[PDB]
């Protein structure tokens, strides 16, 4: 009818529908948090507009934008500031594209434990799409970095009701920001971005988590010391570890911000308790990372005492969802499926959970229990 | 004309006790976002979990709450949630 129960404790959610959305599942009304149903991660390896992820944390977004009107500012430690139209952004500078995931931080939270606070995600908090736009690079050397800066900010439309609350801004360093790849996108799987995807233009940050990837992006700010606004100085940070991750219950000594994904890996065309015919199955599904290449993913049908090589799809980019299949033969009876990917620099899934305060950056090994008969 | 963009309505509620801090968090709670944050948090955390949640709102976002309604919001949270 109307409701979904994601897979953890106080899981149900209503399925909501908004303008230019199929109905996904409703986390928050205001501001917006969309999660997308898993259903659609088996559909195809680019997630569609109308399927894509959405989440906000100040309810002051914009309901009304005038395409014509809009402005991009780039200011502070520049030679000449500029203020860009849409019109100068598609017409003065050369256009790029890449296929890229956008995950949230705190994708798959809902399934830590033990349980923390925050937003209580399923792994539905993720996207690919073929992003469009301005290599934020080309915007910058037009207005010209001087020698001293270190870090650039980036800001948006939306804003807090009380203006107390700290402003949703963002920061990079300047290396980062000019290295071709992160991107002033104005147009995502062909199309212009959906309101709640950032309309008219957003940073995409490939690589990195999805608290970077600022929306309705509308002023950045070159700066010659380090940016210490609440969203980079106190949220957004993770254990100053490899593990990035602490003994559960326990606080981390240091921290330092939230940065480039970990290797992650579904099966997408099972989920618990499906049946399969014993004998040969077919398995397929995804697998991405911070844009090393995926090396490989191996599959189990006993939860991880023998692993089978999923042969990988054809690639639509390092940034990409990689897909994967594989054919295993299965005996009847239940069998514990499990996934786990490599990347190019030997980064994988460990095959325990991991812990920290935040429930950010969860890749443990996923395991699904099918019947075979 | 500039383009527009139409959100469904909010229908998000806290769970009704007999507890004052009900009353409270419909008058506290609402104003910055949706009570769906609330009822979506993982369930039974208890009174150290909701006591810090109360404080965040006051101390890091400046939800202009008072002493007395913090208690009575929190107790009723780890009571209610
Ligand atoms: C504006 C000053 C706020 C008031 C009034 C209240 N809260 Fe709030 N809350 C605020 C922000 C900026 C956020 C983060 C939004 C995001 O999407 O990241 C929140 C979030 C929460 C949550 C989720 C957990 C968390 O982020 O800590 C909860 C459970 C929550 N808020 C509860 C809550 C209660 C009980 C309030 C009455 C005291 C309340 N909020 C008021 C800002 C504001
Ligand atoms: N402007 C803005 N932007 C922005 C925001 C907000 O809030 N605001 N958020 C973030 C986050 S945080 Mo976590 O890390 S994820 C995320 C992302 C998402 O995207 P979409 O919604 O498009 O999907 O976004 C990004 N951007």
């Amino acid at each position: 009818a109307d409701t979904v129960t994601l897979p953890f404790a106080n899981g149900e959610r209503p399925l909501v529908m908004y303008p230019g959305k199929r109905p996904l599942i409703g986390l928050t009304a205001r501001p917006p948090q969309l999660e997308t149903p898993f259903s659609v991660f088996d559909e195809g390896l680019i997630t569609p507009n109308d399927a894509f992820f959405v989440r906000y944390h100040l309810a002051g977004i914009p309901l009304e934008i005038d395409p014509d009107a809009f402005r991009l500012e780039i200011k502070g430690k520049v030679g000449t500031p500029l203020s860009l139209s849409l019109q100068d952004l598609k017409n003065d500078f050369p256009a790029s594209e890449v296929v890229a995931v956008n995950q949230c931080s705190g994708n798959s939270r809902g399934f830590v434990e033990p349980r923390v606070g925050g937003g209580q995600l399923a792994n539905g908090a993720m996207g690919n799409a073929r992003w469009r736009g301005v290599p934020l690079k080309a915007v910058l050397e037009k207005a010209g970095v001087q020698a001293g800066a270190k870090q650039v900010t980036f800001g948006g439309l939306d804003g807090p009701v009380i203006p107390e609350t700290p402003d949703f801004v963002k920061a990079l360093s300047i290396d980062h920001a000019t290295d071709g790849e992160v991107m002033l996108a104005y147009s995502m799987n062909g199309a212009d971005l959906p309101w709640l995807n950032g309309y008219p233009l957003r940073l995409v940050v490939p690589g990195y988590y999805g608290t970077y990837w600022v929306k309705h992006l509308n002023e950045i700010t070159v700066i010659d010391k380090e940016f210490d606004g609440f969203w980079m100085k106190t949220a957004y940070r993770i254990p100053d570890n490899a593990c990035a991750c602490t003994e559960p219950g326990k606080a981390p000594t240091a921290t330092i911000p939230i940065n480039r994904f970990d290797v992650r890996s579904f099966i997408t065309n099972v989920e618990n308790g499906a049946s399969v015919k014993a004998g040969e199955v077919p398995l397929r599904g995804i697998a991405f990372d911070g844009g090393y290449g995926i090396t490989q993913v191996s599959v189990s049908a006993d939860a991880g005492k023998s692993w089978t090589n999923a042969t990988l799809d054809p690639g639509l980019g390092k940034y990409s969802f990689r897909g994967w299949k594989a054919v295993l033969p299965l005996t009847k009876g239940d069998h514990v499926l499990m996934c786990r990917a490599t990347n190019a620099r030997g980064e994988t899934q460990p095959m325990q959970a991991t812990w920290n305060p935040a429930g950010y950056m969860r890749n443990v090994v996923e395991a699904t229990r099918v019947i075979a008969a | 004309a500039p383009l527009t963009y139409e959100l469904p309505d909010e229908t998000a509620q806290l769970k009704p006790a007999p507890q004052p801090g009900f009353e409270a968090a419909q008058n506290n709670c609402a104003a910055c976002h949706s009570v769906d944050y609330i009822n979506t948090q993982p369930p039974g955390k208890g009174q150290a979990f909701w006591d810090a949640e109360v404080q965040k709102m006051i101390k890091v976002y400046h939800a202009p709450v008072d002493e007395a309604d913090a208690k009575a919001i929190a107790d009723y949270l780890a009571k209610t949630y």
